[PDB]
């Protein structure tokens, strides 16, 4: 079986770079029967490159294959920020055919710090006996982030979870959602609920909090 | 125009079995070579299953015996026949128009298939109101379904920019939960009504939530 190792795993670059991603194959691949996908987001693969070095109809100009026997390469020549995916090689010189590992490419841009909203539980939630406090971190880079909840200035810990969204494809920015869960109970014998967000772009963290009721 | 549109993918119980399928448009099944690949969550791509031109059929050893690739040459529709589904079965599955019995030239959409033996359970959906805490943000809470996916929309499609649906996360109750947020102009909001659509297709499940402030 040809195993294809592709390199590097994860590729860091700002637009205008030049990217290069290689795939290597353990054995020969026959008359440079290899071809490149690319995977965003969400979205089915699609053909990039085919026979080593042909480019798909509709492929961007930017994308191009070279390589014959054990190494072959897929160029980006000059990156655009909706270029984040994973890349995958695939060989068809042997049986069966198989593919790489992938590489995920993401796409770098300038520090931005997050703008940082608050939303108390609804009325209608509480009615049920649960209560959700949403902290959303808004349109940063890069994507670590540090959130931290206190309630009536008590840490929190072990009662929430974090989700963050794939990158955007103009602004290459992240967004990143906190939600604390309480009971209801608990809810209403605190009054203040703070969301404390620690960020590069930010000079000293920023801390958006509400009273209960107000 | 080329175009390959799936469907039957959702919730299966373990033991189970389920028909995917894949209406073509733009070239002839029949005449044609055709793959099912399938990529479970966070995994690379997995050839399942592929059919020649010439009516040859070959499977992965993983599913050898118990998924049956065939197609329908009156519908031009390509199907994959499953049985005695597992958790390890849980993927996006593929299908895919293949250039001979060498690379993947279109591909269709994909459609989630999860095997759980849990009960499909539709989202509630609480607001996230803009105040002064939230350019202002507003959102909808989609919280407790089973299984995924949701989608949500805001103004049914007619306003896209600056939506950020977060991926959801899974609650140790077994349940998702997700946020949708969106930054509207702040003069807007005495104005403009601003309504997420939640539907949950597995529940036969749709939800509007309309968001206003407090």
């Amino acid at each position: 079986e040809i195993v294809l190792t592709q390199s590097p795993g994860t590729l860091s670059l700002s637009p205008g770079e030049r990217a290069t991603l290689s795939c290597r194959a353990s054995q020969s691949v026959s008359s440079s029967y290899l071809a490149w996908y690319q995977q965003k987001p969400g979205q089915a693969p699609r053909l990039l490159i085919y026979g080593a070095s042909s480019r798909a109809t509709g492929i961007p100009d930017r994308f191009s294959g070279s390589g014959s026997g054990t190494d072959f390469t897929l160029t980006i020549s000059r990156l655009e920020p909706e270029d984040f995916a994973v890349y995958y090689c695939q060989q068809y010189g042997s049986s069966p055919r198989t593919f790489g590992q992938g590489t995920k490419v993401e796409i770098k841009r300038t520090v931005a710090a997050p703008s940082v909203f608050i939303f108390p539980p609804s009325d209608e939630q509480l009615k049920s006996g649960t209560a959700s406090v949403v902290c959303l971190l808004n349109n940063f880079y890069p994507r670590e982030a540090k959130v931290q909840w206190k309630v009536d200035n008590a840490l929190q810990s072990g009662n929430s979870q974090e989700s963050v969204t794939e990158q955007d494809s103009k602004d290459s920015t992240y967004s990143l959602s906190s939600t604390l869960t309480l009971s209801k109970a608990d809810y209403e014998k605190h009054k203040v609920y703070a969301c404390e967000v620690t960020h590069q772009g930010l000079s000293s963290p920023v801390t958006k909090s509400f009273n209960r009721g107000e | 125009q080329v175009q390959l549109v799936e469907s039957g993918g959702g919730l299966i119980q373990p033991g189970g079995s389920l028909r995917l399928s894949c209406a073509a448009s733009g070239f002839i099944v029949s005449s044609n070579y055709m793959s099912w690949v399938r990529q479970a969550p966070g995994k690379g791509l997995e050839w399942v299953s592929v059919i020649y031109s010439g009516g040859s059929t070959f499977y992965a050893d993983s599913v050898k015996g118990r998924f049956t690739i065939s197609r329908d040459n009156s519908k031009n529709t390509l199907y994959l026949q499953m049985n005695s589904l597992r958790a390890e079965d849980t993927a996006v599955y593929y299908c895919a128009r293949d250039y001979g019995d060498y690379y993947f030239d279109y591909w269709g959409q994909g459609t989630l298939v999860t095997v759980s033996s849990a009960s499909t359970k539709g989202p509630s959906v609480f607001p996230l109101a803009p105040s002064s805490k939230s350019t202002a943000a507003l959102g909808c809470l989609v919280k407790d379904y089973f299984p995924e996916p949701v989608t949500v929309s805001w103004n049914s499609g007619a306003l896209t920019s600056g939506v950020h649906t977060f991926p959801a996360v899974l609650q140790s109750s077994g349940l998702y939960s997700l946020s949708s947020v969106v930054t509207v102009p702040s003069s807007s909001l005495g104005t403009q009504t601003y309504i997420c659509n939640v539907n949950h297709k597995p529940s036969n499940t749709k939800v509007d939530k309309r968001v206003e402030p407090k």
